[PDB]
């Protein structure tokens, strides 16, 4: 899963001797992931350095920051 | 000189055309950006590996069903406090607090927490229906007001200095009431296209996630019984998914600038005092008190019919049959024949204007109820890609049957009340009635069958429709008086 | 039922019933959502939800989240 994804990023950038990478070490999940090597795994679920909240804030500030612009402009003619 | 009056009665008449067509614009723009994002949504949040992967230990489900749920059930509410607010904001600022809040409710998509997208989900539902609330009201007060400006260029003297129009407005306000249900409905569409470009090419075929279904159709038995328990078949990247919502996050800003500046200002102050001349101590119950209406006692059922033929139309007809034969990869293209349908019925309504006004509504009453009889009888084989023209003209005609009989009701609540405070109310009632219904089907969901339950309703639409207008040709002569 | 129905006898009188009957039907209906505009009723009706909001957290909340710590369902 990508609760550890550097852990997947790991194994496929790193000159460490593990022998049988592809078709020994397998995955048990979750789901659609099962029966996966190693070594081919490339996850980016996970969000990377947090841009998406800073997104979301710019966002919803935008949001807030318009409303209460045209308000204040209908309320002052 | 008399063609500097005629150029600016035209620019005037022109302006509000714009303003009509901006409005009607950034209403179908924020419903199809929010309705494809409640999609990509409701599609991305229902597989293992995704929640697993990505949330994990976060209570997603719990998440998915309390938004549901803060988005169906908060209308109640919003009734309570829509009248004073539409009238404290006004007609068009309304409008731009409820593209606003659905704004802030595609944002807080991004992060998707429980704090962030419960109070979201709350705004959403508080202001779904004030947005139609003000949207009708301004489609019918600009109708209005283009009418009396002809009248008043092509008549200077002849029309009188109050009530011009004596109920001559239905040429001039079903014309734009057209192209409104047609921008509607092919918002639809445009709904459509996210799921298209960056979901559809996401999800493996039909043969592993349709594969425990043995019978839908007639024996649905839910909304969805049996299912695969995903549905994904690799997982997108989430620099596309950061992209495609910056791309919807986008169009719905300008959706909401275009809704803002292209449309001015056509409330005139003067009516403002003059409202406030009623007081706030009876506002609050000027809704309650027009029950004693005689003709809302009949088009109530009318409108919790719309209100359960639309959310039929969005899931009863695509998770319910289309979704049998083929699988996820043409479900939006369901939706969008169906879109196509509705809107080519917005024109078929708009050239039904000779005739007199309850003609195509029964019609409607009919045709839908035959496909409603084909929803009944037919069962299609799910495991089968035998015949798939049955799915897009059952849709197309049902489409056809929503959107005409959605311009009807609108053009007959449009010619039924004039005066500006009557249609508030009307159209307040209407939506608050069709957020109603939506809840029931909400809480009608996981059962047997729903198509007897939509006979039964059409057929007793169809009853009341015709009580009404036999006892108004009678004249029966009975309204309320709350001034 | 039986003493409910017996031992009460009969304190309507149907004067009181031709007099209720002068009122009718279509204002019956809007009479208890006319009667909101009361200034009493706006301050009484948090103190009738407080009312059952106490009476099931003692029908439930006691007995079902505090004396069911120490001892089961025997006292
Ligand atoms: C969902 O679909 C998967 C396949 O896409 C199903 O997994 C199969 O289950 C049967 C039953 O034992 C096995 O014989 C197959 O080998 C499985 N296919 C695999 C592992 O690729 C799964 O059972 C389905 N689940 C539901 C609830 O429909
Ligand atoms: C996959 O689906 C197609 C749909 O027509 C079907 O013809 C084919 O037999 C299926 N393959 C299977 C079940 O292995």
């Amino acid at each position: 899963t990508c609760d550890a994804v550097w852990f997947v990023w790991w194994v496929n950038h790193t000159e460490v001797t593990i022998p049988y990478l592809a078709t020994d070490v397998t995955c048990v999940g979750p789901g659609a992931h099962k029966g996966q090597s190693v070594i081919s795994l490339d996850l980016y679920t996970c969000e990377l350095d947090l841009t998406n909240l800073i997104l979301f804030s710019l966002s919803i500030s935008v949001s807030l920051f318009l409303m209460v612009m045209m308000t204040a402009s209908h309320l002052y003619f | 000189e008399e063609e500097e009056e005629r150029r600016y009665y035209r620019r005037k008449r022109l302006g509000v055309l714009k303003n009509v067509l901006a409005a009607s614009a950034g209403g179908m723009l924020t419903y199809g950006v929010y309705l494809g994002l409640l999609q990509m949504q409701l599609i991305l949040h229902y597989d293992e590996t995704y929640r697993e992967v990505k949330y994990g230990n976060m209570g997603l489900p719990d998440i998915d069903s309390k938004m549901l749920m803060g988005i169906n059930v908060t209308p109640i509410a919003a009734l309570l406090y829509t009248p004073v607010l539409i009238r404290f904001f006004g007609t068009k600022w309304m409008m731009f607090l409820a593209v606003g809040i659905y704004a802030l409710f595609v944002s807080t998509n991004y992060w998707e927490r429980y704090y962030t997208l419960v109070p979201s989900a709350v705004a959403l539902g508080m202001a779904i229906v004030p947005l139609w609330a003000s949207m009708g009201n301004y489609i019918t007060r600009m109708a209005q007001k283009y009418h009396e400006y002809s009248h008043y260029k092509e008549q200077d003297g002849q029309g009188m200095k109050q009530r011009p129009p004596r109920g001559s407005h239905a040429p001039y306000l079903l014309v734009f009431q057209a192209i409104f249900y047609s921008f509607f409905h092919l918002s639809f569409a445009c709904a459509q296209l996210p799921m298209i470009y960056f979901l559809n090419h996401y999800l493996y075929d039909l043969n592993h996630t349709l594969y425990n279904v043995q019978s839908c159709g007639t024996n649905s038995h839910g909304i969805l019984s049996g299912f695969n328990k995903t549905v994904l078949r690799t997982l997108p990247r989430s620099g596309n998914l950061i992209v495609v919502e910056s791309v919807l996050m986008a169009v719905a800003f300008l959706a909401m600038l275009l809704v803002l500046g292209l449309c001015g200002a056509a409330y005139r102050p003067t009516e403002e005092i003059d409202l406030r001349s009623v007081g706030w101590g009876n506002i609050f119950q000027l809704p309650f008190k027009h029950v004693r209406d005689y003709r809302l006692r009949h088009l109530v059922p009318f409108f919790i019919y719309s209100g359960f033929e639309v959310l039929f139309a969005c899931t009863g007809i695509a998770l319910g049959y289309g979704v049998c034969s083929v699988g996820l990869e043409r479900l939006a293209y369901l939706l969008v024949a169906y879109s196509l349908g509705a809107s080519a019925a917005s024109l078929l309504g708009l050239l039904g204007l000779w005739l007199p006004r309850p003609v195509p509504l029964v019609a409607g009453a009919g045709v839908h109820l035959l496909l409603t009889f084909i929803l009944f009888f037919w069962a299609p084989v799910p495991r089968v890609l035998q015949h798939s023209w049955i799915l897009y003209v059952a849709a197309a005609l049902w489409g056809v049957g929503s959107a005409l009989n959605k311009t009807g009701l609108s053009t007959l609540l449009g010619i039924l009340y004039e005066d500006k405070e009557r249609q508030d109310f009307i159209f307040t009632i209407y939506h608050w009635w069709q957020a109603v219904a939506i809840f029931t089907v909400y809480l009608g969901s996981s059962l047997h069958m729903k198509a007897k339950l939509a006979v039964l309703l059409v057929t007793l639409v169809a009853a009341a429709v015709s009580y009404l207008r036999m006892e108004q040709k009678l004249r029966r002569g009975v309204a309320p008086r709350q001034p």
